[PDB]
RNA sequence: AAGCGUGUUACCUAUACUCUACCGUCAGGGUUGAUAUGAUGCCCUGACGAGUAGGCAGGCGUGGAGGUCAGUGACGAAGCCUAGACCGUAAGGUCGGGUCGAACGGCCUCUAGUGCAGAUCUUGGUGGUAGUAGCAAAUAUUCAAAUGAGAACUUUGAAG
RNA sequence: ACUAAUCGAACCAUCUAGUAGCUGGUUCCUGCCGAAGUUUCCCUCAGGAUAGCAGAAGCUCGUAUCAGUUUUAUGAGGUA
RNA sequence: GACGUAAGUCAAGGAUGCUGGCAUAAUGGUUAUAUGCCGCCCGUCUUGAAACACGGACCAAGGAGUCUAACGUCUAUGCGAGUGUUUGGGUGUAAAACCCAUACGCGUAAUGAAAGUGAACGUAGGUUGGGGCCUCGCAAGAGGUGCACAAUCGACCGAU
RNA sequence: AAAUAUUGGCGAGAGACCGAUAGCGAACAAGUACAGUGAUGGAAAGAUGAAAAGAACUUUGAAAAGAGAGUGAAAAAGUACGUGAAAUUGUUGAAAGGGAAGGGCAUUUGAUCAGACAGGCCAGCAUCAGUUUUGGUGGCA
């Protein structure tokens, strides 16, 4: 378990999708901001999708949080994960993705001797 | 380093800061000094008056080291002597025993007279000195000596 | 809806910290922020703005300047307060003794100081022997000295001096600058 | 390494409590909640039973034992907000209920203690009921809301 | 009258007004004899937030360079696919799984041939149209056998 | 008319990336501020310069100077 | 602040106490669909675009404020009446780094077409403000000195 | 003579350069193939595997080839060969569909999914605080 923590308040959990993704191949929904003369979108009329706004910013003492209460820290060896071993409440190490599977169970069994939560414990695990 | 510069922040943007209806075009108003005196004429004779005429007399073949005489004010003739030298000349402000200072070899053609050098005689040594420049020499103690 | 008299979100204009990465500048900016607030001498208020200051607006103070400014009646036994650099002058040939504290000092005008029986402080050592700026003399020097505010205001009838790169007969001193070539200014 | 560091930890040092100025009070029952009413069960496996009310519990609840040998509600505990106190009443003063509080109701077949204490609380419960005519019969029957029935309009 | 003139109430509801929270911006302040070591930090207080052209600021991403993590990797690097998960308002970052086979990241800085939806943009590839328009000038073909896996179309014979 | 599908001056290469006050396009995010189509001059009227409006950097100071307002007093005006 | 003789208590600078069910897809997220209301196609020029204005069938990759000489304002840095080693020379672990003479450029003097001449009456001036500092004051304040800067009147240098 | 020049030739050493739509037009039988009467114009085109070990043999078919077997670390490497995106396409599966489709806010249903017993999810009551809304009744001018 982690630190207590106020209940994590999002204020958007849709995702932010380009004008016109979901009509052209062409366009990717990576985010950017409509800057015609004319748009409707820019313009603000009602019926459109939503734009990024500061308003929607987290609250600062939630922010960077996981449901589980940690802040995410992400290692690839077992010298990173020491990092954490006074910061298990506020801390959950998560494994970098280009770690080789004998290395996950040194960081793994490691982690469980100083009580570090991993976020993807089940990662190139042979089962 | 053209990654702090505008046009890495002006990307995404159509226009690239340069407007929608001016349309950022080749010589809008003419290259160079182009109309200066007709559609540039306000500009050149606010900030340029001046610019256009003749004055004064022409020079075939000038050459500049006929007019070489580099100007050295008196309140600045000390600096001439060494600093080392140059207190234990103050002190004990002898008549017999005055600095002499050749201007020349320091690279000044005219002595000026911006004046209140202290009371110690001092022979200076120049081309060219202006009427103020020797009194106030003279009126130390000192004199001026002419070289060429 | 609020009708605004100001501008919202106006920053204040002025520099409430210096523009300079210098490392010990930015711990005499610290020493001097807490004596700003911890002392309500206004000679520390007056420094910690001071300390932020470009190169333009802390003009070099000469040696010469600091002679005249322990002239007046009463001002010859205050310690002389720069927060810029102290610079030399051949001019003066007389230099009283005195303590000078400033950000910085010429090779040639630290030498003058020391020799006339003076001290060159720096403005920590000032801070620990003049904690609220007891008997100080703060100098600026000539701001508006400088070659590019003879260009400000160019224009008719103005008396400034024109942007131009190359001086003399030929160069901007003809139709415009004098009445027997149209007109004058 | 993949992350370098945060450059500083914040402190797992976790705060105490601000003092609480909220001072537990007695709840005030409505006025139409005496000991004796007929209380009409809104919710519950009880839901629509008459039900008499005998104390005010210590944990703002209310003892009813709508007389078990009547309708065969026991001995049991009810919310407040969760009965509709009507008009009838019966006498209270002739049942000792004392014995009944928060513990005798907590957890931990049916327990002889109970048994036994629901014919002692009953047999002065039921020897009230029988003097005015026509309890017994209301007691055993369950309320439901008619077709035209407005409660905003209704009177119990 | 569910129309017209007029009058009295009730009611409905804007991103407006009041109150509260949260984000950001601005402003005014507090905080050093361990500031319970981060003073561009922590904190208190009040107000404010529309925006094209445009300005400025803070960040995100890409190729390459100096330093560092004695960083990741043939026990699988990079790349690619993934209505699977997490973080950020966002640019984006991270993780799991599949394919793959040899290199590649974090951070502090340097640098630029550094970010695409348009330009009848360039090159290449691919659609719907669509099994569609069509394959109709020059009179004309037919029977049998042979060959052959297969004959309107080849060969021979016969006819026209 | 014709001069190799080219003719009111062929075709090929170069000068040449010719010039264009004209047309089209001008590629990441968020935050804060935020306009002008008016003045004067110009072979000027699809363009410029100029002043204005806007941003940024701030600087000297610290409640003044002030003010798209009123009042009192005192002028001016030739419209209804 | 309140109540209480005190002790203390309180609804007085922001929610606590008691109780129950579940402990998993139940809440929640994502996604597909359905329903209610709303939602015209972007980009562009334009006073005005969803326009019966223009470009765009689709997708990938490429694709447009750069470099340089000279310069203005501002900022950072070094030194500072100076400053600038790198044209050259010395040296070298060799296009690096390190070291250096004489010049030269800009600055330290202006003004006149030019011949020329060339910057202190004075505490480098007077007046009015002016931060800061000093003295006397518990303080308000008074007095002294007053850098930068602002206005003004003078003095000085060149031209007339 | 030297100090000077040198997008040609010959030989060297290098790069904060480009990395096969880039870099010379040309990384390859490139000034080639091809077009033009001619002067001239002028491309596209790199990558199996460490090694051909490049699939003997059986079967079906006229054959191309398929199915097996085999080689190989891998055939999700078969000379139509490293990886193998998108547009576009086939199959399977899911879903919806009265003259478009796609989108926003909210929730139903279906599918799918992350985390937590050393308090996590959802609630009920009481006493308060802040902001409101709607009643009942009292005393006064
Ligand atoms: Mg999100
Ligand atoms: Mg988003
Ligand atoms: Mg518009
Ligand atoms: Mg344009
Ligand atoms: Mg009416
Ligand atoms: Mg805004
Ligand atoms: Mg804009
Ligand atoms: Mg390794
Ligand atoms: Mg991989
Ligand atoms: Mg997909
Ligand atoms: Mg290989
Ligand atoms: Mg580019
Ligand atoms: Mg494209
Ligand atoms: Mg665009
Ligand atoms: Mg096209
Ligand atoms: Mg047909
Ligand atoms: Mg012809
Ligand atoms: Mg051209
Ligand atoms: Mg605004
Ligand atoms: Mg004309
Ligand atoms: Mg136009
Ligand atoms: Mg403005
Ligand atoms: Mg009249
Ligand atoms: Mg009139
Ligand atoms: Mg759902
Ligand atoms: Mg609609
Ligand atoms: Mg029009
Ligand atoms: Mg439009
Ligand atoms: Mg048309
Ligand atoms: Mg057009
Ligand atoms: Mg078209
Ligand atoms: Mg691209
Ligand atoms: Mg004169
Ligand atoms: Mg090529
Ligand atoms: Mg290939
Ligand atoms: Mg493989
Ligand atoms: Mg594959
Ligand atoms: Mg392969
Ligand atoms: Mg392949
Ligand atoms: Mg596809
Ligand atoms: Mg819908
Ligand atoms: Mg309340």
């Amino acid at each position: 378990a982690s630190l207590p923590h106020p209940k994590i308040v999002k204020k958007h959990t849709k995702k932010f999708k380009r004008h016109h993704s979901d009509r052209y191949h062409r366009v990717a929904e990576n985010w950017r901001k409509q800057k015609g003369i004319d748009s409707v979108v820019r313009r603000r009329f009602r019926g459109n999708i939503s734009q990024p706004k500061i308003g929607y910013g987290s609250n600062k003492k939630t922010k960077f949080l996981s449901p589980s209460g940690h802040k995410t820290f992400l290692v690839a060896n077992v010298k990173d994960l020491e990092t954490l071993t006074m910061h298990t409440k506020t801390y959950a190490a998560e494994i970098a993705h280009n770690i080789s599977a004998k290395n996950r169970v040194v960081i793994l069994a490691r982690a469980k001797a100083l009580g570090i939560k991993v976020t993807n414990p089940k990662g190139r695990l042979a089962l | 380093p053209s990654r702090f510069t505008k046009t890495r922040k002006h990307r995404g943007h159509v226009s690239a800061g340069k407007g929608r209806i001016g349309k950022h075009r080749k010589h809008p108003g003419g290259r160079g000094m182009a109309g200066g005196q007709h559609h540039h004429r306000i500009n050149m004779d606010k900030y340029h008056p001046g610019y256009f005429g003749k004055v004064g007399m022409r020079y075939f073949h000038k050459q500049q080291a006929h007019f070489w005489k580099p100007v050295l004010n008196l309140d600045k003739l000390w600096t001439l002597i060494p600093e080392d030298k140059r207190d234990q000349y103050l002190k004990s402000a002898s008549k017999e025993t005055a600095p002499v200072i050749d201007t020349l070899a320091a690279g000044y053609g005219k002595i000026l007279g911006k004046g209140r050098i202290p009371n110690v005689p001092v022979i200076v040594k120049a081309r060219f000195v202006s009427k103020l420049a020797e009194e106030k020499i003279r009126a130390a103690g000192g004199v001026v000596e002419l070289i060429a | 809806g609020i009708d605004h008299t100001s501008k919202q979100h106006k920053r204040s204009g002025h520099r409430t910290a210096p523009k300079s990465d210098n490392v010990y500048l930015k711990l005499l900016v610290k020493l001097y922020t807490f004596l700003a607030r911890r002392t309500d001498a206004p000679f520390n208020k007056v420094v910690l703005k001071a300390l932020f200051l470009s190169k333009i607006n802390r003009p070099p103070v000469s040696v010469s300047r600091i002679a005249r400014a322990l002239k007046q009646e009463g001002a010859a036994n205050k310690t002389v307060v720069v927060v810029g650099t102290v610079t030399d002058d051949a001019r003066i040939f007389e230099f009283p003794k005195t303590t000078v504290a400033a950000l910085r000092f010429t090779a040639g005008a630290r030498a003058k100081i020391v020799k006339a029986g003076g001290e060159c402080i720096t403005l920590d050592q000032l801070a620990v022997r003049a904690p609220k700026g007891q008997n100080t003399l703060i100098l600026r020097g000539p701001r508006n000295s400088r070659e590019a505010v003879r260009h400000f205001g160019m224009g008719p009838h103005k008396g400034k001096a024109p942007r131009i790169l190359s001086t003399g007969r030929k160069f901007e001193r003809a139709r415009g600058r004098r009445r027997s070539k149209g007109f004058k200014v | 390494s993949a992350q370098k560091a945060p450059k500083w930890y914040p402190s797992e040092d976790v705060a105490a409590l601000k003092k609480t100025r909220k001072a537990a009070r007695p709840q005030k029952l409505r006025a139409s909640l005496v000991p004796g009413t007929v209380l009409i069960l809104l919710a519950g496996r009880f839901r629509g039973k008459r039900v008499v009310y005998l104390k005010h519990l210590e944990d703002n609840t209310l003892l009813i034992s709508g007389p078990f040998k009547v309708n065969g509600v026991p001995l049991r505990r009810v919310n407040a907000r969760y009965v509709i106190a009507t008009s009838t009443k019966v006498s209270v003063e002739g049942v000792n209920v004392e014995k009944f509080n928060v513990e005798y109701f907590a957890k931990e077949e049916i327990k002889a203690e109970r048994v036994e204490d629901q014919k002692v609380v009953d047999k002065a419960l039921i020897a009230e009921i029988k003097k005015t005519p026509l309890l017994k019969q209301y007691l055993s029957a369950s309320f439901s809301l008619k077709n035209g029935d407005k409660p905003h309009m209704l009177k119990f």
